[PDB]
């Protein structure tokens, strides 16, 4: 905390002042009170997103375009950010939209097999994950020719390391395949990246936030190829993550496992993350963990793991905000209360 | 390559101190009789330099802490950036602490007759001023430094909620002890250091 | 030569006329050498010249 | 050259205006340069020179020009896939099938005899039907391959699956090698059959405790009914009320049960299921073999109709006159391509015009970049005179 303010100080101090914007738990009550999407309109414009929906005035107001301008501000903000950011940090950033460029890259190669239109197929894609060969992704079909001819100058380059190409072009179950690859070389890069250059309060705070990606990356790709993938054990370990919480032991028993059962007693020895699988929804449980390690993320102060710790508490936020109008716009309020809210 | 030269310097030293001591010479390295030949104006202006500039450079150092997150966390919060200025003084006070204790010490800094140069209390008025300036300089840069994160911490807790500034003073309070100590102890380490006479 | 030697045979597969930019290059490289080699022959032939 | 690799025989086909003079080479005909001049004098040139058919106008003669590159596309694609799987399962020369013989006759000397073959082919079918026609062919004979192909691919599946139960591991290995009637009880109201799938070093632990770890077990049972390398097979004999209590008692102790009870017709239907798996297998291969060179040689003869039909249409379309046009392939020793390439680029192409002609010249093989490689397809260049590069 000696040397960090010389090109940290004023991001730092902005994204301080961006986690004061964060609603707490009684914004959040005063956001289930609400009766219309107008009526929650005009609650948020009391907080700090006062007049992002001013464009719209109350008849082209849907849940989706809340979700649409409510992230948008967020991208904007992360833009003003990391065009202040030079050095290691700006290199940090870049490695944040790293894995929503994998994202894109995944979304805008199954929109090609199913021939449906380049237009439409990139206004669903994420803003932060945006290179410039984005869109000419729908040129080809296999993987060879379209890492060869459009990802070889693209950041993402050195992710296709075991990506093998057998010269069938592409379906849509070894797309995901891809998908889980590049993020888990994309997790090894940043994980190496956070602990070698990144300085040391910023660096056991943030392995423990990338490390918790990891894990609950490995927990998705362990659980969901029970119902939609029969593949070896041998080709399931490449696409699980080895820099978390729960690689050298539990990862194993997570790549054989061929029942629920097999993943539930993998998961019973590790710490943490028992009792997940047990009662409640999973998805709950992953973000109410995630929430949990972000707050404690603003409580180290000079550390720029306080953007990853910001902009994922925001989307958590804008994630919230979503469920809510969602709630408030389709008359069901049995389940308005299941936001996450730990500031 | 700084660890390379560190090595180099370390094996130099010590080829010479052994090569120095074997042939029965081990006595020319004589640091006593290196502080007793050199000039005592070395000691007592390089004090006094130091002094003036090491409080400059923990002063600067803690200005820069607490006023670069000052302004970033004065964006949403714009009414911060005239309260907390104090956060800023607290820092800057060290360097009138240096600069006050600088001209003390050059007061006592006069011309010596040659044939009492190298005497018992010019050569103490040297050592005294040349450790009395050190450890005025390095405790107030090191004040400013503290000061300067717990300024920094407090410019964002004071945008948080505003009744966080009067708990988190304090720590700038107990932190802001270091540089008066460090001036009160070079003012007694060359309390009884005459001029050069 | 070492740079200039992998940053041109990497390249010199795709387009095969870069191969005589990179001899031309290495050339360049190559000279650099011969500059010392000129420069120690010039001081070997003064180091016993006038000498008591 | 070494930016590819060539063992096997290239060819190019030209057309060109009967009326031509190269100008690399003023004074001489065309023919006369092929032989002599080109390539150090080491081109071999062969005839390919087809007549007219009959051409519906000048209107049909663009409708025509399109389908051919589009069909030329397909068949390539379909005998690509043929030799792949040839060449795949090793039973045939993956050394070959590039100057491997069509008819019985060298590839080269194939193209020589070739001025318009007849299979179902003839000069006085429209040359509308003709395109159709010969795409129809070729895409039955390569979707018989695939289907063949596919159908032996379930037959791996099935023989791999079959042989585990025959000796494998224990873990799906079910039984039917054994077929004793003194390790296992029929026509039995009280007894059942319960195995037992236990690790070597255990052994000792199971013989001594499996009579009281249920209750009610027939004594002097155990018997090693079969051994695999990790596993050993016991055959237990008990009441039927007492399996589930066997079970699950022996899961306790770090016994795999292998739930399996003694019938006939299990027994038969399984030694059956591998017998018949084997079976099919090995009429399968032979039968994919035989399928796919006979198939192979129609297409040869198919693609190379729509290659020889397709450049004099072409001619047809950019020159005019004359009527016949004079179509030569050149079959290029290994190596000399690069050559080949750039001397008819240089002496032909002015007849083209001058805003067709375009420096690119050159050959990258390797995906590093996609320029320096013609067809008049692409906007990016285009062949100065009709020309066209067959890579087999």
């Amino acid at each position: 905390g000696v040397y960090f303010n010389i090109d940290n100080g004023f991001i730092e101090g902005v994204v301080r002042g961006y986690r004061n914007g964060l609603l707490s738990n009684n914004q959040y009550i005063n956001l289930t009170q609400c009766d219309t999407l107008e009526d929650l309109k005009l609650q948020l414009s009391s907080t700090d997103y006062g007049n992002f929906l001013s464009s719209v005035s109350s008849e082209s107001l849907t849940t989706s375009l809340i979700q649409e301008y409510a992230s948008s501000k967020l991208y904007h903000e992360f833009n003003y950010i990391r065009d202040q950011s030079s050095g290691s940090t700006r290199k940090f950033m870049d490695y944040i939209t790293y894995g929503y460029m994998i994202d894109n890259v995944a979304l805008m190669i199954t929109g090609t097999i199913h021939d449906r239109d380049k237009g439409e197929i990139l206004q669903r894609c994420h803003p932060l994950g945006w290179f410039d060969t984005l869109p000419t992704l729908s040129v080809a079909t296999d993987l060879e020719s379209l890492y060869e001819t459009v990802l070889v100058d693209t950041p993402l380059a050195p992710y296709f390391k075991n990506c093998f190409d057998t010269a069938e072009e592409l379906d849509d179950m070894n797309i995901e395949i891809i998908r889980n690859k590049l993020y888990k070389a994309y997790l090894e890069d940043f994980y190496n990246f956070v602990t070698e250059e990144i300085p040391e309060p910023a660096k056991e705070c943030m392995q423990t936030l990338l490390g918790f990606e990891a894990d609950r990356r490995s927990i998705n790709i362990a659980l969901n190829s029970l119902q939609s993938s029969d593949i070896d054990p041998d080709l399931k370990s490449d696409l699980l993550p080895n820099i978390g919480k729960l690689y050298p032991l539990a990862t194993f028993h997570l790549a054989q496992a061929q029942d629920f059962e097999g993943v539930r007693a993998a998961l019973a020895n590790v710490y943490e993350y028992r009792g997940f699988l047990e009662t409640g929804n999973l998805e709950d449980h992953f973000y109410q963990l995630e929430m949990e390690l972000c707050r404690d993320a603003f409580t180290q102060q000079f550390a720029i793991s306080t953007v990853w710790a910001w902009m994922k508490s925001k989307e958590q936020e804008v994630r919230n905000i979503t469920w809510i109008a969602e709630c408030i716009a389709q008359n069901q309020r049995e389940r308005i209360n299941n936001y996450i809210s730990v500031y | 390559f700084s660890h390379f030269l560190y090595y180099l310097v370390l094996i130099v030293v010590i080829v010479y101190g052994l090569y120095k001591l074997f042939t029965g010479h081990g006595s020319d390295i004589n640091f006593g009789k290196f502080l007793l030949r050199t000039s005592p104006y070395m000691w007592a202006n390089l004090g006094i330099a130091l002094c003036v500039g090491l409080s400059v450079v923990g002063a600067a150092w803690g200005i820069f802490i607490t006023g670069s997150s000052m302004i970033g966390a004065g964006v949403r919060a714009p009414r911060i950036t005239t309260k907390n200025l104090i956060s800023i003084i607290f820092c800057e006070v060290v360097a009138i602490y240096g600069l006050i204790i600088a001209i003390v010490f050059s007061s006592k800094l006069t011309v010596a007759t040659a044939e009492n140069m190298y005497s018992k209390s010019n050569l103490y008025t040297g050592y005294s001023l040349f450790w009395a300036g050190i450890t005025v300089g390095a405790s107030n840069l090191i004040c400013g430094i503290a000061v300067g994160i717990t300024g920094a911490t407090a410019a964002i807790s004071d945008a948080a909620d505003s009744a966080l500034f009067v708990k988190i003073l304090v720590i700038e309070i107990f932190g802001s002890i270091l540089g008066l100590l460090g001036l009160i102890v070079g003012l007694l380490m060359a309390g009884k250091a005459s001029e050069f006479q | 030569i070492g740079i200039v030697g992998d940053a041109g045979v990497r390249g010199s597969s795709q387009q095969p006329r870069l191969f005589v930019g990179m001899i031309l290059i290495l050339i360049f490289a190559e000279v650099l050498g011969l500059y010392g080699l000129i420069v120690a022959l010039l001081l070997n032939s003064r180091a016993t010249q006038d000498v008591v | 050259m070494a930016t590819a690799l060539y063992t096997a025989n290239d060819f190019i086909l030209i057309s060109l205006p009967q009326n031509a003079q190269p100008v690399t080479a003023p004074g001489s005909k065309t023919d006369s340069w092929f032989n002599e001049t080109l390539i150090g004098g080491r081109a071999f040139v062969s005839d390919f020179k087809i007549p007219e058919f009959k051409i519906g106008s000048l209107d049909t003669l663009i409708v025509e020009s399109e389908e051919l590159s589009k069909v030329d596309n397909q068949i390539g694609a379909s005998i690509g896939k043929i030799i792949e799987i040839l060449q795949g399962l090793n039973e045939t020369s993956t050394n070959a099938y590039r100057t491997l013989p069509i008819n019985n006759m060298p590839v080269p000397e194939y193209l020589e005899n070739f001025q318009w073959q007849t299979r179902k082919f003839k000069l006085d079918k429209s040359i509308k039907d003709l395109i159709t026609l010969i795409s129809n062919e070729s895409s039955q004979l390569d979707a018989d391959v695939r289907a063949t192909y596919a159908n032996y691919n379930s037959a791996k599946t099935n023989l791999a699956a079959a042989e585990r139960k025959k000796t494998g591991d224990l873990s799906v290995r079910s039984l039917h090698d054994i077929v004793k009637p003194e390790d296992f009880v029929l026509n039995s109201e009280h007894l059942t059959t319960v195995l037992v799938a236990v690790p070597k070093s255990l052994k000792s632990d199971f013989e001594k405790s499996y009579e009281t770890l249920s209750k009610n077990v027939v004594p002097a049972s155990a018997s090693v009914i079969a051994e695999d390398a990790e596993y050993v097979l016991f055959n237990v004999h008990l009441f039927k009320k007492n399996v589930q209590e066997f079970t699950t008692a022996a899961r306790e102790k770090k016994f795999i049960p292998r739930e399996f009870n003694y019938s006939e017709e299990l027994i038969d239907q399984l030694k059956k299921e591998h017998d018949s798996a084997a079976s099919l297998e090995q009429s399968l291969r032979v039968q994919l073999v035989r399928l796919a060179k006979t198939a192979y040689v129609d297409v040869f003869i198919n693609w190379f109709h729509i290659k020889a039909l397709r450049v004099y249409v072409e001619s047809v379309l950019r020159y005019g006159l004359p009527p016949h046009f004079n179509i030569k392939i050149i079959a290029v020793p290994p190596k000399n391509l690069s050559k080949c390439k750039s001397e008819l680029i240089d002496a032909f192409g002015f007849l083209g015009g001058n805003a067709f002609m375009k420096d690119k010249k050159g050959k990258i093989n390797k995906q590093d970049t996609s320029l320096h490689q013609y067809a008049s397809l692409v906007d990016t260049e285009y062949e100065p005179f009709v020309m066209y590069i067959i890579n087999l």
